[PDB]
């Protein structure tokens, strides 16, 4: 078994629908053309709609710290279009996580083992310009790659 | 031995049933079958019991197993005896109310009229072969019982904000000369697994030397040009160490494979032209 | 097999009672009746038991079902035997203190006096047919027992900020050759392959003034110069609970295909051309 | 039937006692009598037991009622039988310690000196009629037992920051030809059936039209129009599955009392040319 | 079974009394003429009375994430009339949500399954010139639109 | 039978001692001439002593939402006289609620069924020049009127 | 917490079929006695514990959960072997 | 031997009586008749006795030992209809409507007896041509359990018939044919398989092996006489095997098919 990954090397290929980490545009049919990343880009290249995933923090399992881990990620969705499109985009992103967990999807960095919302999709104030924001917390579960 | 690849967190469990005595798909087929569609398998006859929750798994249990330590007025702690035999079972919560999922709970439909499912007042005999496939990443540990007897484990649960449930208990019973039940995975059971063997890797052999940890301690520095018996004797500087007997090295790869009774790993190095590297895979 | 529309989360449960042996609504009526006014139904005799706590459902239960594996000193497991046969029941927490709610709990009123309900000592015989309808989505899983004994499950509960309640347990008992109880839902149990069609023949075109009965109820009459839209409007105007929009009618020149939510048959026949425009078969 | 005004939340419970056999206030008096002053009301002989706590109520209970389902080698589940005779009781937590409130708990005092209450050892006979009045807004559900045996339910509670209490259990017993106990409320028990009627308020001759829901489905548009059949046949024939002969509308004067098996309501009123058709109320 | 909706595609037809989503003025007779929406309009467009429903939490159910969900909606009533009229307008909105739940009301987007309050109607400060706000949180259950 | 009211239509007649909602000064002997109302009048119209009632939470009953409800009201007493007169006036008002609940007091909009403090008579800072304030939370319970 | 053959043989006794990829269980009960050594580690202390004959049985059924590791709980019961002690604690300093 | 099929729990049963000498249903009728309604049987003449007790089932006892035994059955009735009092007290001694009268001293009371014990579709019958009926002991009465009339039926010889028959088509005087195991190879497209016999593996069998080659592959270690204890015969694509030991599939290694055996017990 390999080392456990950082959570971005597992979640992002599941949301993007391809294993190329260098290319942030997603291709999964529910999210065709949204930008999926961990860091909001500078305003001279920032493109909406976008989904931002970042670790709010959850532990290794105490049973076997080197074999299973449960990272909580804050997932967020932003749009310049309208609030209903921003809700629908968060629902359509969460539906990919609940499917990719059921199928036990392999990623070159690790396996997405399970998914659980700890704080559901919710509306909040956006940091920038015209845009709307919807966010929530997901406790994931990750298993190391089978090397 | 410790086997990190044989440690399980069941993510999901798929439960199937069939007519009594029918065979499960073979240990090599559990790596290849599509679990959503038992209608498509080579080993035809299975059907998926219905929607169980995404949150929980088939729950193993047993009655009996009460054991006592016995002896004599002479010698007091002689033998352990089992005073009630282990009666071994699984509980499955079905959460759909279709006819094909009531039938596992109540037994066969006692009424012929369209739109009615009826039950008679007496006991019923309801038996299946039972297959459970328990899934975790690429591990798909199967479990198969040639005959199981299915009974109501509790009343139908209905609730305002959690799913309605039909809890069945499947108890395992002997059928013909077969086993009571079998666990299935090709990699774990009756497999002829290889020794753990450590592969060395190096730069272009331009620089000086490298060091190896053997168990909890380091041998000395050694050069890129060293013979297999020389590096085997350098590893042999260890507590159980017998060079040309306890450890083995055979140079099958262009850089050496080490096999023996302790872990091996890189320490500090100065072999310029790349890096020293060591891993436990061949 | 998996069925996403057979998965059930009971949102509200209506409970009705009637004299012993009373028939429930048929599976095709249960999709069309209203649940709030039993005096409107075709199956007269049912009435609502009373208010029940609207965050809770009728609580199914059983006792007995205690079962264990048995064998012989030759073969150790061969039967699972049910040692105490399942006695099966539902608990209903009424919140009314009306006379017609107390009679389920105490049995019949023992006083003639206006404004008094009297209780005598000793056991009472008190037994009813019971119909429960569990509502979710557009689903209506009905449950019917032709004979249930009704007894006090616990004493009357009173509290200063939670509703007063008087819980009855209905225990199912078998009655004549009928089942102990039945589940009612037309989509799920003994289901046909999805379409059903009735072929109304037209070859007898010298004709007369025949009529259809739809779910047992008459369409008036129809003249032999019929048309698909005209007979759809005739059938769709039967006063039975379901609209013209639910019916699909089409032609193949010599006959009409009729299809919809209910059974169709010819009532009074009137035609010159023999059977040829008074045939309606599946 | 689903009457709302018979649903009860017990706000407070008054408890009274009297010599054995004493009659309660009549069902009509119970709506008028002043509960604080039982020495003043017409039915002399009752007195308040003392300060019961403000946040709890007389707690009903029973021993026995253990009930079992029985059959035969031929037929199982033949009838349900009570294996222990059900024994109803009430617990009252008196918080008051004067002689009249100790006498209910210990029985009569066996010392005659000023300032002392003394108890003899062993059993005592201590029996009274018991009237409880449970109050909820204008509802005053009374409960009366002509003989109750009053006994120590638990030892005297004393606490540093919660009121001291003398818990008595009243167990109900048969007294000559009378009932074991009786519930009293004039509007609920043995009352006339009082069938529901819906008031169609049209304010006389007016311009325009309105709509009616019947069973939650709209009939057609109704103008200001003639009554009798011309409204009865607009209330009926809504594809409701109920014939017009089940409904009544009558020579009611200005405003009309619709009645029948379904509920009725208005949908919209556009009868703008005068006083309008403004309400549908029961 | 179809996809689960965003909560606004179910709650709004129940409070408005029609399933034309393009027309925010209600027709339910207890609160007729109230503007019901998810996002308060520009000062040159907005009209009072106003009801705002806003997603504030609530996960999919863990038992079957794609079959049932329990969004928490902050519901807010605003008026320019007086505080009692703003209270009665919020009460008249609960009396519609509880009735629509009692019937399992169907909408094109889904079924309203159940309604419960997690924080009851409460008075608060309003962000708009000379108006009163009353608000609370409803947790409400939703099911897929068959098909 | 009837409909549940806004909480002010139940407790204001009970603190005032008359069913005339247009006349805010109380006539109850322990509170003669105290102004009682939901909202503090403009500075050109304020009189002290003053009691105010605000809803702060509390749901419909979950098992019969149309038949019972338990509104939490903040009750606050203000005076220009002194702090002892302010906490005396709050106790002398709370004594009226506990009596009016014990008597099951009928009001044209509903019945006051029960009363329970959840914070008691806390002293606090006043927003008005030279006045004392004491406040607490009462969880009421109210039943709809018979018809 | 391990499910390969050599971890199941402690719990079920020796496997009852030869088929590659299968572990089979027969009905009844099994004699599965083994020597047992435990080495409790703390600080740089190594308190050893040794029993020359222990009988190993299922203490409870197999645990499985969606976010906690699966487990095979065995109970080893100590039984005396010829003339030896029932068990011994081993530590040179103590 | 070891008929797992023929282990009986008396889960439900029925008791009938008739005039002396009456014949029971034949073993092939007993599998098919309706037990609730003996008036409808083709073997007519039987009257169903009342509800017998749920927990005290019939006791098939005997009194003698070594003098010579008399067989009996004790049956607890739990019904107070005339159909049950006639078995406990003998025939009714009064003609008036609504009364059942008892005379003092002994009375002759003899009937044929049939008992059916059901389990689940087996229906073991028991039949006696002539039984003498007596009171076993006192009428039981209780406030919380059904009152009971226990009767002793003692069997007596009649007209050279047996005392009693046990009636069951599957179990008594059966054909006793041996078991056969079907080596159903399925598609059998290529490769290898091994049987195991009595728990020991045969070691090597090709997908195309004939019946004689299979009969020579059986004859493993610990065999019966290698090529004469075992019968192997083909039918269709498959083989029926029979002999002194149990046969089962050990390891299928064939290249295509849904199985390798289907097996009788």
């Amino acid at each position: 078994a390999g080392k456990l990954p950082i959570v971005g090397e597992v979640v992002l290929p599941i949301l993007r629908g391809h294993e190329d980490l260098s290319n942030p545009i997603s291709t999964v049919p529910s999210l065709a053309g949204v930008h999926v990343g961990t860091w909001v880009e500078d305003i001279d290249s920032r493109t909406f709609p976008l989904i931002t995933v970042r670790r709010v923090g959850g532990t290794r399992s105490p049973e076997h710290p080197t074999l299973f881990t449960q990272p909580v990620v804050e997932m967020t969705a932003y749009s310049a279009a309208d609030l209903p499109t921003t809700e629908q985009m968060y629902e359509d992103a969460l539906e990919v996580l609940y499917r990719a967990a059921r199928l036990q999807t392999k990623t070159p960095a690790g396996y997405l083992h399970s998914v659980t919302e700890t704080l559901g999709a919710s509306h909040g104030p956006s940091p920038f310009d015209r845009t709307w924001r919807v966010f929530g917390l997901i406790r994931l579960g990750i298993r190391p790659p089978k090397n | 031995a410790l086997k990190d690849d044989a440690v399980l967190i069941a993510a999901r469990g798929y439960v199937y049933t069939a007519a009594v005595g029918t065979a499960a798909p073979t240990p090599s087929q559990l790596k290849l079958i599509d679990l959503e569609h038992p209608e498509a398998w080579d080993r035809t006859g299975w059907d998926l019991v219905g929607h169980t929750s995404e949150d929980d798994l088939p729950e193993f249990g047993f009655d009996g197993g009460d054991s006592e330590v016995r002896g004599s007025w002479q010698k007091k702690k002689l033998r352990e005896v089992e005073t009630e035999e282990i009666a071994d079972y699984v509980v499955i919560n079905l959460t759909q109310f279709d006819e094909t999922a009531l039938e596992l709970y109540f037994g066969p439909n006692q009424s012929a009229t369209p739109g009615i499912f009826g039950v008679k007042s007496g006991s019923v005999v309801n038996e299946r072969a039972l297959l459970i496939v328990i899934v975790d990443n690429d591990v798909r540990l199967g479990f198969h019982a040639r005959k199981a007897s299915l009974k109501r484990e509790d009343a139908i649960s209905l609730a305002t904000d959690e799913f309605g449930a039909l809890p069945v208990r499947a108890t395992f019973l002997d059928y013909q000369s077969y086993n009571l039940y079998e666990w299935i995975e090709e990699d774990w059971f009756n497999a002829v697994d290889a020794p753990v063997v450590y592969l060395l890797d190096l730069g272009g052999a331009t620089g000086g030397d490298y060091t190896l940890l053997v168990g909890g301690k380091s041998t000395g520095d050694i050069a890129y040009n060293a013979n297999a018996s020389a590096i085997k004797t350098a590893i042999g500087a260890v507590d159980d160490g017998v060079a040309e007997s306890a450890w083995t090295v055979t140079a099958d790869g262009s850089d050496f494979e080490i096999s023996g009774p302790l872990a091996v790993a890189l320490g500090v190095d100065s072999t310029t032209g790349g890096s020293g590297v060591t891993v436990d895979v061949v």
